[PDB]
């Protein structure tokens, strides 16, 4: 069960990252577009290496 | 499969109907693991 | 049947985990401005359905489905 | 001292000057700081120096590449643009080992672009190449077409000898003589 | 003391005064500081001098390598760009690798480049290889192509002897007298 | 004192020394403080010591590796990163460990990497090694490639003996003594 | 009074005094605060130095370990990074427990790392290992092999005696004596 915790715990970590950086930020919208999609498309490409395997 | 062969003939204008829209990537895939069943879980 | 639902929920819950994420990261810049009371479903579900298609997962599940069983 | 050519380029002012110089007119180059150089050339020869303008195109554009099409600061990169920014750089990277050789002084390669098999269920086709290039003189340049092929036939996955077209020259007679001061 | 040529670098002014001196002319490094470098050649040389800047295209541009068209700061990097950096450090590695033998001074290597191999439903193709090599003179040339194309089989994953060219050579002779100053 | 380089690193400037005091011209190091190391020639071995920077590409390139295209401060990394930074460091921690044997004075190793691992259905093929060699002269060199060919074979999961090539060569006679100023 | 290199760290400048006393020069451990060591030798004895620099490569880097690359200090690790985390310290953990054997002075230890092949319905291959040793003189090391395939036999899951391969080597010639001073 270590890859389901490994993906049950980068979740959590993206969640840390990616929604609390403009906490920090803003505490501009372009530049943080093409951020997201990187992380996120990169992210589902792992999940499936780590299901259908 | 003597008169079982004149629906193979039949289906040639559903089976060009099929190669036109699906991608042949998935095609052989289906194949090598045009047939009638190779290519309806790929169009 | 029993070891097969077993894989079967384990994979399901594999899919689940990233839109999980694309959720929050929707409701968290929705947040950020003023549009608290704007519900987040109308932003989220775009962005749920690019994911699929830039990855593709329509072949991605088919193709590894057979590849669990079958050999080329 | 009538001017023709101003504000040109560091490497556009040697272009004009060489190709002025070989026709036994001389020319200026003057420097302006922040304006770029300039080319003056005397009043007898500005009906030849406009005649070999014309002529030859000068001043010369800046050379183009396939990878300035498609940059990669884009958000958005397609399969079509991350083959062709793959190939324009596999394209200037085989001229640049083909200029240490021994006798060559210029070249240039030509790639075929594939781009619409990856899209569609088409399968790829075999990949053609072409080559230029310039001798030293003094060389037999007839059996130097196998060693440029043998480099270029093992540099890619499925060439043939007959895929492989290599157009190649010596150079020209050297000018070493100063033009001459037109005088009246 | 006519300027042909300014604000190049380091190793760009280190090839241009050691392609002039080759052909009898001699010229002046001057430093500037930020401005880079300067290149001043004497008044009779200077006609000579552009004819050799315009045949060998000097100032010469800096080397380009496949790992620069896909830069690791692209946060969203494709499977299909993932492998145009494993093959370009590879290929960069391999030519360190060359220059460590036994009176090899400069090599090049190439790699054939696949990369929509995976998601496509065929097999990939094999591997080719390609390199240049530069000797010291009095080696025997011949019989050191066995020792590259030895050392290169075995490093990927299957390629043949007939899938691997090797087209080496000797240096030139060289220079070491001094040019003269063009006596008036 | 004609200026061939400036800038340099620390490293950079023993590999420019070391390579011109071999053909009989004297360099002087001159250190800068913050902007790097300079290094300095006398006038009559200028004309002979830019043409051994030329053929011998100096100043050195840093060596390349695989794990520097694959930086470890990603946010995430993929299954094919993961084993480019795997291979990486083990054939870094093989080159080290030749390096400790009775003669080795330096080596390199290079292993076969896998690219399209796990996109394919496919399993992996096999393993691939090379490895090159400098020994310290006065040693049976044939005998001594037995050695290395048993040290890595049971190194990894199954290489055949085949599968091997070992490359290695004794070294260069010594410089000891002084180039000597040009008196004139 | 001429330097060779500045900078160092503790352990690089206790090697290269090493390395350039059995060589017949002497040089200096000049210590220069949180700058580092820096070492400097005589100008008799700076020629060669150079031409040891450069054959023995020197300064010596640091040892590279399997660990470095997937750190401990992440947040969030892979199995595989996990599993090639835990290799790499029985790899060093069964270094330094050789070192306590009767007579041996240094020992090196690697394993073969498998980490794709636990994912899968195919089973793990056997696990490989391979060692090397320097052994104090007047030992009879033919007999010394024995044991040191008995300590790793079954310190690990199910290997053979044919998948270790121990390849060991007496230690040099004693320096004591000083070098000497270059008199003029």
């Amino acid at each position: 069960m270590d890859d389901l915790v490994f993906a049950g715990n980068k979740a959590l970590y993206l969640v840390l990252i990616l929604s609390g950086w403009p906490t920090i930020v803003a505490t501009c919208l372009f530049l943080l577009s093409g951020w997201y999609g990187e992380v996120l498309l990169s992210y589902g490409r792992q999940v499936i290496f780590l299901a259908l395997a | 499969s003597s008169l079982s062969k004149h629906v193979d003939e039949g289906l040639d204008g559903y089976r060009d109907y099929l190669i036109k829209y699906s991608d042949r990537e998935l095609v052989q895939f289906f194949e090598n693991a045009p047939s009638i069943f190779a290519l309806l879980p790929a169009y | 049947a029993l070891s097969e639902i077993k894989s079967a929920f384990k994979i399901g819950f594999y899919l689940y985990l990233p839109f999980v994420v694309v959720d929050l990261v929707v409701s968290s810049v929705l947040l950020a401005l003023g549009m608290m009371m704007m519900s987040p479903v109308t932003i989220s579900t775009p962005i749920k359905l690019v994911l699929f298609v830039a990855l593709d997962g329509w072949t991605l599940l088919s193709k590894g489905l057979i590849l669990q069983y079958m050999d080329i | 001292d009538k001017d023709l050519l101003k504000g040109l380029d560091q490497e556009q002012a040697n272009e004009v000057i060489a190709v002025l110089q070989m026709h036994n007119i001389e020319a200026n180059k003057i420097d302006s700081g922040k304006l770029g150089y300039s080319i003056t050339v005397a009043e007898p020869d500005f009906t030849a120096a406009v005649y070999w303008i014309k002529t030859y195109q000068l001043p010369p554009r800046p050379r183009v590449e396939i990878a300035q099409m498609f940059p990669a600061d884009s958000l958005v990169s397609s399969p079509r643009a991350e083959k062709a920014r793959l190939y324009s750089a596999i394209e200037q990277r085989l001229e640049q080992s083909l200029q240490t050789m021994e006798g060559v002084l210029s070249a240039r390669v030509h790639i075929s672009y594939d781009i619409d098999a990856g899209e569609n269920g088409r399968p790829p086709k075999p990949v053609h190449l072409s080559a230029l290039a310039v001798y030293e003189r003094g060389s037999p340049l007839a059996h130097q077409i196998s060693d440029i092929k043998r480099f270029l036939k093992n540099s890619f996955a499925d060439v043939d000898y007959d895929n492989i077209s290599v157009v190649l020259s010596e150079r020209s007679d050297a000018q070493l003589q100063a033009p001459g001061t037109p005088v009246k």
